[PDB]
RNA sequence: CCUCAUUGGAUCAGGACAUCCCAAUGGUGUAGAAGCUAUUAAUGGUUCGUUUGCAACGAUUAAAGUCCUACGUGAUCUG
RNA sequence: CUCUUAUCUUUAAUCAGUGAAAUUGACCUUUCAGUGAAGAGGCUGAAAUAUAAUAAUAAGACGAGAAGACCCUAUGGAGCUUA
RNA sequence: CACCAACUUCCUAAACUUAAAUUGGGUUAAUCUAUAACUUUAUAGAUGCAACACUGUUAGUAUGAGUAACAAGAAUUCAAU
RNA sequence: GUAAGUUUAGAUUAUAGCCAAAAGAGGGCUCUUCUGGAACGGAAAAAACCUUUAAUAGUGAAUAAUUAACAAC
RNA sequence: GAGCUACCUAAAAACAAUUUUAUGAAUCAACUCGUCUAUGUGGCAAAAUAGUGAGAAGAUUUUUAGGUAGAGGUGAAAAGCCU
């Protein structure tokens, strides 16, 4: 027919070729990802030291799940454990194309296919050199803070003891009612209730004529971009990229988060003592050991805490 | 009942625009509709609006002219009763008798 | 709750001809090699698999024949041979089934 | 929510579904190819791969014995399952099951519809869909560049 | 309250289809009229080389008077005008005129030129279309060639060749068979009838012979496609 | 009934009156019964008032056809082509000489609303007004705030 | 000569301020602590039961405000 | 009940077939203040405003229904009791 | 130191001066009959003589609505197993 | 200054108003009498207030009423 | 018009098991009835369904045929019943 047809990139290769093109994708991506290693003998964009008021980049990671913590106090601490995985800085505006005060870094994460793409996404990639992202991100940079396209950043990036804040997308619920979505208290099991349980009760009153806008009703329940504040950094695993922050994240288990210092008003300039570009593992100035704790944490393998 | 009603309204709804037509060519010369309309008459021209709107879209070099006529005209009724007395009557302000 | 008025036809045109409600045209339809028949792309001829079901049928109706009744399976290999065809080695000590027709081009 | 849940509701309730299965499941084994809905035909998938595993077990397992005398409504099919299919199975790993879409049902329900096999049966090949050959243009160019690649380290 | 159903009875062979009838057959209380039969009571056999000839055959025809002529009395018995010198120039009258009607479509005057063997097939497969025959210069004159007679009929089978056009079009004007107009050479044989017994019987134009050896005729301008064996899931091609 | 209706505007059919006029009325049509009580009024018409308005109008052409007739019908044709047909049963001679002489007045032009009293092709001497008529200009034509 | 007949609750509450608690102040017969009076402010909050047919109490609270929305709200439910 | 929760079936929803009912002046069917008989999508003045569906809620259209209630009227009835 | 504005009035042509139960008068759609007319008319005589509305009557077709609601246990070699 | 009025003959319908203003009587309301009103303009929307002799065509004109008004030894 | 229902006449039927006794006694089926709640409300049904309940050898229940008729009949009186 001289009409539309669908296709897909398995449609036309034969068995041999499908093995073939797996491993040339894949190789690529190996080739691809190696270049970008070394951001500091790449030419690097001239380092600017830190002043009051600045704010650097964030990460985007995968969340692997939850587990338990000890202090030295002998507390219980669960914690989540964010991954960074593949992630890059990958577009930079000035503050006025922005249209902001600030200036604005993109990042993005955990690598995947080139099979199901647009065309679009896959040129923005090519033209930077890179394998496809899973999501991107959009951080508020200071200018001195800005960091070249290309360049891969790491959980060292953060360091125990600080602060950050983590936003996701919270786990779906679907189409629900009002008890579960507004937590609204019902109607009575007994004593003559007639086909009314979890039902909204009155609207609105009678004078107005109307619903308000914004009123609370049944509707589609999670799926949204939530925010949380001031989530303590207990540990950095530098050899697997894991950083361990306090309490709960929104999303599902394997849901890409974005981790950024917390803007809350206590830790206002805090990010004095940590890398205030990024961290640069190129750099190599000194080799870090694999485990990164915060002081009140009890490491394992320590003695037993005896309160003495 | 619409259709016959605005038979009427129409001849009102001209007038107006012919109004708001004239004020637009009248204060392009500097002068307000009130004066251009009473000062004109004053010196014996019935021009209709209708007819003025047609001057001033068409016609606007005669239309200047009405507008330093109507000028000249207010200015005389200035000096006129501006000056108290016995002075002689300007020379736009002379008003042709009939009998 | 019943309707306050009745629902003109350029109020009903609007709702039953809109995009949401036509039909969707299909861009996975695509034509068999062996039959020239049309197939969607993702399922499997249905003139082919004719072909292969009756004579499916016909092989299960000579099965039953020679087990004579129910809770008869054998306990071993079956094996279908066509008018030409005779058991090979491999074949010993397997149920052969005897069809009349020569083989068929597509049954290997 | 039904999210992590990894079965279908079919049938009258949970213990129908099995019974449904079950009966899937014993013709599959029985005739070795057998039509259904795609959804029932996709649930029972699941079961006929776990039931191979069960055979090769062996005659002498008890827990084998007690799971296929409960699939197996018919018992004579109990002798065919640890001495044809499974004998048949020994060296595959897993996929013991070759599960395709056909046409919709022509019933005036127009059932979405799958045909489920055992590989390795006896009955007629099934008309699988075949890829493409190496001769194509796309395919040349294709092997073209691998040998290239190869080649040259 | 409702109204009632009423089953509310080229209708009634379906109603008797479907329902299933015992028709018994009628024996016809006045038997049906013939003013033509159906076939030639002895199909000439014309002689090979007939054609491409550029008064002999004539002679040929006077030899086999003895199966032939003995007819021609039976048709004089009953007219006593039928000669067969000046026939031909009749024949070719209702011929040339008869193919005409088909110009304007008179079937009236046909059926008054052509016999119920004739009609059938020279407008049945010129419904919805829009013929248009003109008749050039005849090359020879037409000659009888073969007389035959059995209520009573009579047919004189007729030679001629002449040049014709033909221009046979579609529904929508466009061209189907033939050229606009351009003249070829036909000879054709032609076998008139006339019911002798009749008093208000005449002479109509009752069928063609077409000799085997005659040459092929031109073809359609469009292109056919003759469809192959159509086959069911069990068959296969052979 | 203006929007329910067409318009058009004031118009001649060939600048009538320019060079010279001339009448737009071109035929008469008059069909009557020599004995209908019906066209009694048009009977005394042809008698007494046809032969003066033939004879007032040499450009039109008169034609007047007794003949057994139920209605007595005029119809006037126009140089344009228009053609307008009037039913003349049982009118007084009165009404049909008045009749006939406004269909000659008449022009082809269809009597439907026309959307304005006048019309000019020249409709200004002096120059139509624009935005700019009554802006003085400036000095090298500089656009206000424009430096130099 | 006598007379007499819409409103509770549940759910969700919108609003007024003539402010019950929380917040900022003036005065005192304000030593401190408790209070009294007035200005300002509508911010969020303003409990659970018993006997009750309208009240009558118990134990709490920083407080258990006063009113308007056709008992605010019966095509949401109930006495 | 505090204080709700999980599972399964029904229904729901999507696909295929069949196919009602009350209801309906016309509708190209908005919010606020005013006016008004307790009263406004439609009036006055501001304001808001690409267009059509699908699934939900019930504030309003003094939403729709039944032979429901209440007072009064007729020189309209009827049952019952008597002094 | 005024302009604007309700045919209030003037102007061109005309016209002759103010909710509604009820009252006086002038025409007229349709059909039939008398006598005429002859592409559908005239003068008379007649009448079941004119409907945007009676929760009107009959029939038709919409709206609600392709909505509420309705139905066949499974596989196979199919008055079968 | 102006054109109506009485009698004779025939005849129905009507017999519950509405709001403004003025004077009384009962006791804010409620009775009684006197005056006006029933826009298409103005008063915001506006039956009852003010401007308005009937109803006509016109791409003329003059006008009426017209929610506006300019702390004080 | 008493094929429903009220009452009656005649001729016929049904009541297991268990405990008491010697029964308008007890527990509880079949059977008869219809207490309370929910569903349903153009419903499966113009009075039902699902549960829960009352009686269940008697003033019991059921079957067949006959009788009483509107100023009337019937009524363990609810002004009930009489298609
Ligand atoms: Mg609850
Ligand atoms: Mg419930
Ligand atoms: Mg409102
Ligand atoms: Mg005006
Ligand atoms: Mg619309
Ligand atoms: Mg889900
Ligand atoms: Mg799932
Ligand atoms: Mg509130
Ligand atoms: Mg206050
Ligand atoms: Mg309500
Ligand atoms: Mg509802
Ligand atoms: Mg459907
Ligand atoms: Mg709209
Ligand atoms: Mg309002
Ligand atoms: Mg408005
Ligand atoms: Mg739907
Ligand atoms: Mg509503
Ligand atoms: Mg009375
Ligand atoms: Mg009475
Ligand atoms: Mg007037
Ligand atoms: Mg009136
Ligand atoms: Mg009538
Ligand atoms: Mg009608
Ligand atoms: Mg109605
Ligand atoms: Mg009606
Ligand atoms: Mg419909
Ligand atoms: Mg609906
Ligand atoms: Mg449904
Ligand atoms: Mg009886
Ligand atoms: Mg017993
Ligand atoms: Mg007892
Ligand atoms: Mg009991
Ligand atoms: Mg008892
Ligand atoms: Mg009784
Ligand atoms: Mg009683
Ligand atoms: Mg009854
Ligand atoms: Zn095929």
């Amino acid at each position: 027919l001289h009409s539309k047809s669908s296709t897909w990139w398995d449609e036309h290769l034969s068995e041999e070729n499908l093995s073939f093109v797996k491993q040339l994708v894949s190789d690529e991506n190996k080739t691809q990802l190696t270049s970008k290693l070394n951001p500091l003998k790449d030419e690097p964009w001239p380092l600017h030291p830190w002043e009051p008021g600045s704010f650097r980049v964030g990460l985007i990671a995968l969340k692997l799940g939850m587990m338990p913590l000890w202090t030295k106090d002998g507390q219980k601490h669960a914690v989540t454990l964010l991954q960074v995985q593949d992630c890059h800085v990958l577009k930079y505006t000035p503050k006025e194309d922005h249209n902001g005060k600030i200036a604005a870094l993109t990042v993005g994460g955990k690598t995947v296919s080139r099979f199901y793409k647009p065309d679009s996404r896959l040129e923005f990639y090519r033209d930077l050199g890179l394998p496809p992202k899973q999501i991107h991100k959009i951080f508020h940079v200071t200018d001195n803070a800005v960091i070249k396209p290309g360049t891969p950043l790491y959980a060292a990036h953060f360091r125990p003891g600080q602060y950050v804040d983590v936003t996701a997308k919270t786990i779906g619920k679907g189409f629900q009612g009002v008890m579960k979505r507004w937590g609204f208290k019902g109607q009575p099991a007994s004593h003559g209730q007639t086909k009314t349980h979890r039902r909204p009760g009155a609207i609105s009153t009678g004078d107005i004529a109307r619903v308000w806008p914004g009123t609370k009703m049944p509707g589609r329940m999670g799926n949204q971009n939530r925010t949380v504040y001031g989530l303590k950094v207990w540990r950095v695993n530098t050899k697997h990229n894991i950083i361990y922050v306090n309490g709960s994240v929104p999303g599902h288990k394997n849901c890409l988060v974005k981790i950024k210092d917390s803007t809350l008003p206590a830790y206002k300039d805090s990010c004095k003592n940590l890398p205030f570009p990024t961290y640069f593992p190129d750099g190599d100035e000194e080799e870090l050991p694999e485990d990164l704790f915060d002081e009140s944490v009890w490491q394992p393998s320590e003695p037993s805490i005896t309160f003495a | 009942v619409k259709c016959t009603k605005a038979r009427r309204l129409k001849k009102r709804n001209l007038r107006t625009l012919w109004i708001n037509r004239i004020t637009a060519a009248s204060q392009e010369h500097g002068l307000k509709y009130p004066a251009f309309i009473v000062n004109l008459i004053k010196c014996q021209v019935e021009l209709n609006r209708k007819v003025l709107v047609d001057l001033a879209i068409y016609e606007p070099k005669t239309f200047k002219s009405l507008a330093a006529l109507a000028k000249r005209r207010q200015q005389e009724g200035f000096a006129a009763a501006l000056g108290d007395g016995k002075e002689p009557e300007g020379i736009f302000s002379r008003v042709v008798q009939y009998h | 709750a019943a309707p306050k008025n009745r629902r003109t036809i350029e109020v009903n045109r609007c709702r039953r001809r809109n995009p949401q409600k036509l039909i969707k045209i299909k861009n996975n339809i695509d034509i068999c090699p062996e039959c020239g028949h049309l197939k969607q792309k993702h399922v499997l001829c249905g003139y082919c698999y004719e072909k292969v079901r009756q004579e499916t049928t016909k092989i299960r109706q000579q099965i039953g024949a020679q087990e004579g009744g129910p809770f008869r399976a054998p306990s071993v290999e079956t094996m279908v041979l066509y008018t030409g065809e005779k058991p090979s080695e491999k074949d010993q000590g397997k149920r052969i089934v005897e069809r009349n027709i020569k083989r068929p081009s597509w049954f290997t | 929510i039904s999210h992590g849940r990894v079965y279908r509701r079919l049938g009258l309730g949970p213990e129908s579904r099995i019974h449904l299965l079950r009966n899937l499941l014993t013709g599959l084994v029985r005739h070795e190819r057998i039509e259904a809905t795609w959804a029932r035909a996709d649930e029972m998938r699941g079961y006929a791969e776990k039931l191979i595993d069960y055979g090769k077990l062996g005659d002498t397992n008890e827990r084998a014995m007690r799971m296929a005398d409960f699939w197996l409504t018919e018992k004579d099919l109990i002798p065919k399952l640890f001495k044809v299919l499974a004998p048949r199975f020994q060296g595959q790993n897993g996929n013991y099951t070759r599960m395709l879409q056909i046409p919709n049902r022509k019933e005036q329900d127009r059932a979405k519809m799958a045909v489920i096999e055992y590989k390795g049966n006896y009955l007629p090949p099934l008309p699988l869909p075949h890829r493409d050959s190496n001769l194509t243009l796309l395919n040349q160019l294709l092997l073209g560049l691998q040998q290239d690649l190869h080649h040259n380290q | 309250r409702f109204r009632p159903p009423t089953p509310e009875p080229k209708e009634f062979l379906e109603y008797a289809r479907k329902a299933g009838l015992v028709i018994p057959q009628e024996r016809l209380e006045r038997p049906i009229h013939l003013a033509c039969t159906a076939g030639i009571f002895d199909p000439y056999v014309p002689p090979e080389g007939d054609a491409r000839m550029s008064l002999t055959q004539r002679t040929e025809r006077l030899r086999k008077n003895a199966a032939s002529q003995l007819a021609i009395r039976k048709i004089r018995e009953f007219d006593a005008n039928f000669k067969t010198k000046d026939f031909p120039e009749k024949a070719k009258d209702i011929f040339i005129e008869a193919h005409l009607c088909l110009n304007n479509s008179d079937h009236d005057r046909l059926h008054t030129l052509v016999t119920e063997h004739c009609f059938p097939d020279m407008v049945w497969d010129l419904k919805y279309k829009t013929v248009r025959w003109g008749f050039v210069e005849s090359l020879e004159p037409a000659q009888v060639v073969h007389v035959r007679c059995s209520n009573m009929y009579g047919q004189v089978t007729v030679r001629l060749h002449t040049r014709q056009t033909l221009a046979i079009y579609d529904r929508f004007g466009r061209l189907m068979y033939g050229q606009e107009d351009v003249p070829k050479d036909v000879l054709e044989y032609v076998v008139f009838e006339r019911h002798l017994m009749n008093p208000y019987g005449s002479w109509r134009m009752h069928a063609k012979i077409v000799p085997a050896w005659a040459p092929p005729k031109q073809p359609i301008l469009k292109t056919l496609m003759i469809p192959g064996p159509q086959l069911k899931p069990w068959e296969e091609y052979e | 009934t203006g929007r329910g209706t067409s318009s058009r505007f004031l118009t001649s059919v060939l600048h009538n009156g320019l060079g010279r006029y001339v009448q737009q009325l071109q035929r008469l049509s008059l069909s009557l019964s020599r004995d209908a009580p019906s066209s009694r009024g048009a009977r005394e018409f042809v008698e007494r008032e046809v032969t003066d308005f033939a004879r007032r109008n040499p450009g039109v052409v008169v034609y007047v056809n007794p003949r057994p007739c139920a209605m007595p019908r005029i119809v006037a044709e126009y140089l344009n082509g228009a053609v307008r047909e009037e039913n003349v049963n049982s009118k007084s001679v009165e009404e049909i000489k008045s009749l006939v002489q406004k269909l000659a007045d008449q022009s082809g032009l269809d009597v439907i609303r026309i959307r304005k009293p006048f019309h000019t092709d020249n409709p200004s001497i002096q120059g139509q007004w624009h935005p700019f008529t009554n802006k003085r200009t400036a000095l090298h034509g500089l656009r206000p705030r424009e430096l130099r």
